[PDB]
Parts: structure tokens; C-alpha cells; sequence
């Protein structure tokens, strides 16, 4: 369940994480984080890359299933161009969000992860022959996901604006997938 | 550091 893309997201968050250990978290933001400076808004890569910061074993696995899981669907089914799209729709929207509530210093796949659960359900809803459907337990546990972030009930500040931007592209990609 | 985690 595993095509190009979905592999070198995977090897990514892998290699940035491994780097996060070895530089510490600190200096890797500095990096990656979205523009937290005047200086920084043109360095491009920055409206992306803050989803491939992982802070804990938790957050990169967690992010990592969903996405092998559920992006890993889209390629196969949908193409790898489409996953693509996704991807950077929802990382650029989910950043932006996500920065104008709480500021630059978030990380993490799950507004992407989030877009994705949006997209492989409404999807399936609306055009079941796409062969695109989000199975019911997963369903569920995509609702409870979400429930914990907008209760926050982790130990740790939970991206809500990337969260909720995040889900919202994910319905308005799909829907616009579905109308014939 | 506190990050928010996505
Ligand atoms: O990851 C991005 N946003 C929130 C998803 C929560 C990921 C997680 C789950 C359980 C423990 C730590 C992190």
C-alpha cells in the first residue's frame, strides 16, 4: 500500500526526524518552521516543510499510519499526481491556518493526514464507484482524532487551525472529484 | 520550547 509518493513522504518525515534527534528539535525548526521572519519569506520550501517535522515517537507514528494508510489509498487507486496535489494543497492551507492562530512553531503530516480523511470519505460517499471509501472503523476513528484535538486531550498543544484546514480542502478536493 | 503538534 506503499507507491512513490506515499514512500518518500515516509522517508522523509524518517530522515527529518532522524535529524531532529541528532541537531536537536531547536535547530531543525529553525530550518524547516514556517516563515517566522520578515527574512525567511522567501525561502519557499518553509510553506511546506513544517509537515515533516515530528516532535515524538507518537506524533511521527501516528501521522506516518494514517498517511501510508489512507494517502497510500489515493496513489493506487487515484494516481500519484493526485496525492501530490493533496498534499501540497492541504501543507500550504494547513500552515497558513494553523501560523495565524497560534503562530510558526508547529510541525507535523496531520494537516495533510487530516485533508486525506476529509478526501477518501466524502469521496466515497458521493462517487462509491471511484473505489475511494473510508471503512467505516476508520470512520470513527478518524472522528475521534479529530475530537481529541479540538478538546485537546494529549499532553501536548494540538494544531487545531491545520487540523480544521486541513479537512476542510480534503471535502472541497473531493467534492469537486465527485461531480461527475 | 512548547510546538503544536500536526
Ligand atoms: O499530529 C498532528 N496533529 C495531532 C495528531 C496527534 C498525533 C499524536 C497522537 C498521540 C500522541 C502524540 C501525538
Amino acid at each position: 500500500r506503499a507507491g512513490p509518493v506515499t514512500w518518500v513522504m515516509m522517508i522523509a518525515c524518517v530522515v527529518v526526524f532522524i535529524a531532529m534527534q541528532i541537531l536537536g528539535d531547536q535547530e531543525v525548526m529553525l530550518w524547516l518552521a514556517w516563515p517566522f521572519d520578515p527574512t525567511l519569506k522567501f525561502e519557499f520550501w518553509r510553506y511546506f516543510t513544517h509537515a515533516l517535522m515530528h516532535f515524538s515517537l507518537m506524533h511521527i507514528l501516528f501521522n506516518l499510519l494514517w498517511w501510508w494508510y489512507l494517502g497510500g489509498a489515493v496513489e493506487k487507486r487515484l494516481g500519484s499526481g493526485k496525492l501530490i496535489v493533496i498534499t501540497l494543497i492541504s501543507a500550504l492551507l494547513s500552515g497558513y491556518v494553523q501560523q495565524k492562530f497560534s503562530g510558526p512553531w508547529f510541525g507535523g503530516l496531520s494537516g495533510v493526514v487530516y485533508a486525506l480523511m476529509g478526501y477518501v470519505w466524502l469521496r466515497g460517499e458521493r462517487d462509491p464507484q471511484s473505489g475511494i471509501y473510508l471503512q467505516r472503523g476508520l470512520i470513527i476513528f478518524a472522528l475521534i482524532w479529530i475530537v481529541a484535538g479540538w478538546f485537546d486531550l494529549f499532553g501536548m498543544s494540538m494544531a487545531n487551525g491545520a487540523h480544521i484546514a486541513g479537512l476542510a480542502v480534503g471535502l472541497a478536493m473531493a467534492f469537486v472529484d465527485s461531480l461527475n | 520550547a512548547r510546538v503544536w503538534h500536526a
